[PDB]
RNA sequence: UUGUUUUCACUUUCUCCCCGCACUAAUGUGGGGAAAACUGGCUUUAUUUCUUCAAUUAUUUUUUUUGCUGAGGA
RNA sequence: UUGGAUAAGGUGCCUAAAUAUUCGCUCAUGAGAUCCCAUAAAAGGUGUUGGUUCAUAUGAACUAGCCCUGAAAAUGGAUGGCGCUAAAGCGGA
RNA sequence: CCUUCGAUGUCGGCUCUUCCUAUCAUUGGGACGCAGAAGUCUCAAAGUGUCGGAUUGUUCACCCGCUAAUAGGGAACGUGA
RNA sequence: UGCGAAGCUAAGUCUGUUGGAUAAUGGCUGAACGCCUCUUAAGCCAGAAACCAUGCUGAUUAAACAAUACUAUCUUUUUUGUUUGCUAAUGUAAAAGAGAAAUUAUAUAUGUACCGGUACAUAAAUAAUCCUAUCACCUUUUUCGUGAGCUGAGCUGUGAGCUAGGCAAUAGUUCUUUAACAACAAAAAAGAGCACAAACUGUAGACGACUUU
């Protein structure tokens, strides 16, 4: 028979299976779309756990009770150890999906990036990327011509540089960042100048726009239903313990449905956070970047006492709405809206 | 060039069966260019050779043939029933058979 | 039920026609005519010095023996309409608020306001190459026109159904956008 | 039936009739490659077949939809599943017959220039009254979530252009081969000439 | 509580004419009439291989290509 | 046991045999599809066709085949499945 | 009284999941004896949600309130290793 | 008693999208039936928390796959064969000419030339078609094309021929016509690094696994 008292189900079925993520980085399923009218620019960035803090503001929404009066807010200030652009990937559309035509590597590749291709770098011969970077420019011109002729999606292989961070890890994190714009014949020039250097943010990251964050949540190992799904605790009188789901299914179907909360892994999940509007542009070295003309004191992105379980931050800063998932030292991926 | 043919192609369908009941004495065979009972009747006395290959030699040769002949037509779409000296193994269903021009 | 069903059209003297693959190509005065009728089984007999179109259905059983009647009056009205523009007679209607019209962009993207005082944005379109525009005689009248029957007709059809209100009794709340009569240039 | 493999153009073909013919061929042992499966026609209104596919979609194992009926929205996979439903895929011979079939949308690389055959027993123009309603498998798949219909069309038009150019070359080659036949004939001896004429060569 | 007979109305056409005079689906048509009857049927003549001599039933005589079977041992 | 030929039932594929021939009917935004058998009614029907009846090529009233409404239940779902509409449906031959 | 008496754990509540629609609210509509409100009849629709307590073992019930609504049911009268 | 870094933790803070066809309704035309008439006639549009996408989570859910980086003595032709548990070695779901590239419309399409239109051709049992097969050998007279080496072009080889010549098959009546493809073994000729473990880490954790040095 029906339940006496209805209540919404415990947890969301849209985040199943609640298993450990296969990787540590935050992978992007989907990049922002492109349009014919729009002009060609960049698409995404990356970094590490930077800080999600307050900043004092003032509403201007017509009809609020705060408006002119001061408000306090919440947003994030982001980290950019300059990513290094080392590769280009071309993808073309097929009925079986979007498929790689080819990837072209830069003439000179760093050692942090090379270290990612190894499990024991200290004991290896460091032979990766040793005879594939001395190819003639003729093959480059013979296949980049095919890239524009056949491919519809262009991505740039970029890698972080953890040596600029207090991380123990020495391998670089590698990802690919799309490129967006309008018509193909306007991309050939624009994809021919920034193919080796590192990444300064201010080219595209601009005030009054929205971006999203993607990362891996903290790990908590195996946890019960009461913590994994937040089910109701059983009364103290329960015989074989109270931290469980009482009925895990009706008699029929004669099986346990996949919608029943069970014990298992919680945390170390893959998540994306939406609707974070970017607000401000800044740098790493400059001194008048974070404070304003109303306060005119002396201080910047710099922290105090040392960042607990992280270290000291010595790279760039910006401003963006929200707060961020994952633990300290975790790689965070920053996509646009 | 070489290897003259002088035989007609056929494919071994299943046995002479009903739904969920088989009679392995007769095997159904479809002939290359016959599609009517009247044309299938043209091949009655003709011998049928099922020539298959084995994994190892048996008389210094890797090829074994079993013999039969077409006894009658089956249906009205140019399918014949053939009777062989030994029953066709069901692993041979869909395999190629030779409707020889003799007698 | 019988075998040959057809009508001998009388081609207007002010047009000149031709046929290919149930795609009739005609020329009148305002322009040229074609249309896709490949949903129906249709054959054509045609003359030009002696003229008259014949659209013929073979073995037409009565359920689809009315496809012919439709097109036989329709195309016969088509050339007449493209010669002499078909003019319906629509009145913009209002009981309280005389209608506000912001006709931007040369008969294209027509606007409607001052209809129950919502003071918001509303716009229903029409066919390209067909005019539904204010008659200078009376402000409460927008004369329609065009060359095709459907051209002059959907442009009077899509409009009655565009700015309808809510929670009012039409038996006493007589709001609408009326279409009454048909005339010609 | 007696070829190495048969390539079938599925354009303008009724789904069930085509599937039955293909299934019988596969069971008899003929390998079939079905191309342009997105142009398969189905009798009945597009909304009717849409309702049928939604009825199929709402069908899943309640305990674990992972084990439930996979829905396979690509039109080639739809034709493949329809064919599988018409052969005993639970048996070894039926599984072999099922694996002897290849289904594609459009014409991939090794099917640009092999002959595409047509089964007239399943053509819409011969199997459906003209006044009756039919749908298109590509459109139905796009309505139920295939979303690759436009790309297949744009690849198909490039294929059409390539085939147009190469057929235009082939007809010139053929008519040159015909006009060399004319004076290859009258230079041949009369006794062979007469045989060739009277036997239509 | 019937037989019997009598009365008219029918058919071939690329016949033709007239009216609508091209209105035909056509190398014609909607209507009114004249034509012979090249249609046809009827009675004959010698022939049925120039060409039909069918179909059904009853009563008979064969024939093409072929599947399977060989008990027995007087 | 070996051949032949059939009964019931079938001949689109599953599945051996007709995508047979021949004549009609039907489009269903929950069509229909073999005795037992696996539900369906009252009530509504100017589509088809033969109708039947009466009124001066002219209107209705009935009548009956197919189709539709009436027709709502719980795990996901079953003309046996796929599917089938110039039927592979319904009624004949 | 068809199955089970060499045993299918027989009420209710708690907990938890899913399903149905004969829809309580929410969405978009048609009608009204519809000026507006507030409502009543009805259509497509099961995506989302349907509560806190006093008495009683109770289901049922009945009150006090909140709510937007506090709709009706099934799942071996769902659920006692 | 106290905070109680950080951890863990809510009773706090952060965050929680737009696109397609879509029911009733209203219409265009307009029959049946002179004319009216949403269609119990035919053809065309307006339009919902539902649907499917988008987005998000898995993807040993596809026993799935791609690109890349480095490496493994390795790779191409010929002959003979595959008739201590091992150290030569063979398997076919289908060779017998397994021959065949326009696209499309079905109440006609396809080409060519002009500016969807025009004109002219082609096609309509369309695979009921077309294409490919046997002329062995050697000798001689030579002819026309393709490759090695050589400087649009000379020579050799190759493929197809022309003239003329003389030269072979035989196993007793058939038991598959041993004829295909792929692989392997031996012998010849030619060319051609990483991971686990260990210690550390703790962004991880029941153990594996995972993140690191």
């Amino acid at each position: 028979s029906h339940r006496k008292f209805e209540r919404p189900r415990h947890g969301s079925l849209g985040f199943l299976p609640r298993k450990r993520c296969k990787r540590l980085r935050g992978k992007i399923r989907s990049f922002p779309k492109d349009d014919k009218e729009k002009p060609p620019h960049f698409t995404a960035f990356m970094g590490y756990k930077a800080g999600m803090t307050h900043i004092v503001r003032e509403v201007d929404k017509p009809g609020s009770k705060l408006h002119k009066k001061e408000i306090v807010e919440a947003c994030t200030i982001i980290e950019c150890a300059p990513m290094v652009v080392v590769g280009i990937v071309g993808y073309r559309e097929t009925p079986k999906g979007l498929r790689i035509l080819s990837t072209v590597w830069a003439n000179h590749v760093s050692d942090e990036f090379r270290r990612r291709y190894y499990k024991n770098w200290y004991k290896s011969e460091k032979k990766a990327f040793t005879k594939s970077l001395n190819v003639p420019e003729a093959t480059k011109n013979c296949l980049l011509k095919r890239i524009e002729k056949y491919c519809t999606v262009l991505r740039a292989i970029c890698h972080t540089q953890p040596s600029k961070t207090p991380l123990r890890m020495k391998k670089a994190h590698i990802m690919e960042v799309q490129i967006n714009g309008g018509s193909m014949k306007e991309k050939l020039e624009f994809v021919k100048e920034m193919l080796e250097k590192n990444l300064p943010v201010s080219t595209v990251f601009n005030p009054n726009e929205m971006i999203d964050v993607i990362s891996v949540t903290k790990g908590h190992g195996t946890k019960g239903v009461v913590s994994r799904y937040g089910v109701k605790r059983l009364p103290r009188k329960t015989h074989r313990g109270l931290r469980k789901v009482a009925c895990i299914g009706a008699w029929h179907p004669a099986r346990v449905q996949f919608q029943i909360p069970r014990h298992g892994q919680k945390g170390y999940f893959h998540r994306t956070e939406r609707n974070k509007k970017i607000y401000r542009i800044g740098l790493k070295t400059d001194k008048n970047s974070a404070s304003t003309d109303a306060d005119i004191t002396e201080k910047k992105i710099t922290p105090m006492g040392g960042f607990p379980h992280y270290g000291v931050v010595n790279e760039d800063f910006l401003l963006l709405k929200g707060c961020v998932a994952g633990t300290k030292k975790r790689p965070i991926t920053l996509r646009k809206n | 060039l070489q290897a003259v043919r002088l035989y007609e192609k056929g494919v071994i369908l299943g046995y002479k069966r009903s739904q969920r009941n088989q009679d392995p004495n007769f095997t159904l065979i479809s002939i290359k260019n016959v599609n009517t009972k009247k044309h299938a009747q043209f091949y009655v006395g003709k011998r049928v050779a099922y020539v298959y290959r084995t994994t190892k030699h048996h008389d210094g040769v890797k090829i074994k043939c079993i013999w039969g002949k077409v006894c009658r037509t089956h249906g009205n779409s140019g399918v014949i029933r053939a009777k062989f000296k030994t029953h066709i193994p069901p692993k041979a269903f869909g395999d190629r058979v030779r409707i020889l021009m003799y007698p | 039920k019988t075998i040959v069903s057809t009508q001998k059209v009388l081609i207007p003297e002010g047009v000149k026609v031709a046929i290919n693959a149930r795609k009739v190509t005609v020329s009148g005065k305002y322009g040229t005519l074609r249309r896709s009728f490949r949903h129906l089984p249709i054959d054509i007999r045609l003359n030009k010095l002696k003229k008259y179109i014949k659209v013929v259905m073979w073995f037409g059983v009565p359920d689809s023996l009315a496809c012919i009647r439709t097109v036989c009056t329709h195309l016969k009205n088509m050339f007449t309409g493209v010669t002499k523009k078909f003019l319906y007679k629509m009145r913009l209607v209002h009981a309280h608020f005389p209608i506000n019209s912001n006709i931007v962009d040369n008969n294209t993207r027509i606007e409607i306001r001052n209809y129950l005082g919502e003071k918001s944005v509303r716009f229903v379109k029409a066919l390209p190459g067909v005019v539904i525009e204010k008659s200078p005689n009376v402000k409460d009248e927008i004369y329609v026109s065009g060359a095709d029957i459907e051209n002059v007709s959907l442009t009077a059809a899509l409009i009655h159904q565009s700015v309808l209100c809510r929670n009012k009794d039409i038996r006493k709340f007589l709001d609408g956008i009326y279409v009454s009569e048909v005339t010609t240039v | 039936m007696y070829k190495k493999e048969y390539v079938i153009d599925c354009k303008g073909h009724l789904l069930g009739r085509l599937a039955s013919l293909i299934a019988k061929e596969l069971l008899n042992g003929q390998r079939i490659v079905a191309v342009r499966c997105e142009d398969i026609n189905i009798s009945g209104s597009l909304y009717r077949n849409k309702l049928k596919y939604q009825e199929f979609l709402r069908l899943r194992t309640n305990t674990n939809p992972k084990k439930g009926p996979l829905h396979l929205r690509e039109p080639s996979k739809i034709l493949w599943r329809c064919v599988r439903g018409m052969l005993p895929h639970k048996t070894y011979k039926g599984q072999l017959a099922l694996k002897k079939l290849k289904v594609c949308v459009g014409m991939p690389y090794p099917y640009d220039k092999k002959k595409k055959y047509v089964l007239p027993s399943a053509l819409r123009a011969f199997r459906l009254k003209k006044h009756r309603r039919y749908c298109r498998l590509g459109t139905l798949s796009s309505r139920v979530g295939w979303n690759y219909d436009t790309l297949v069309k744009k690849n198909e038009v490039l294929r059409k252009q390539v085939s147009k150019a190469y057929y235009k070359k082939k007809v010139n080659n053929l008519n040159e081969k015909k006009e060399i036949k004319t004076e290859a004939l009258n230079l041949i001896n009369p006794e062979q000439r007469q045989v060739l004429e009277n036997f239509g060569y």
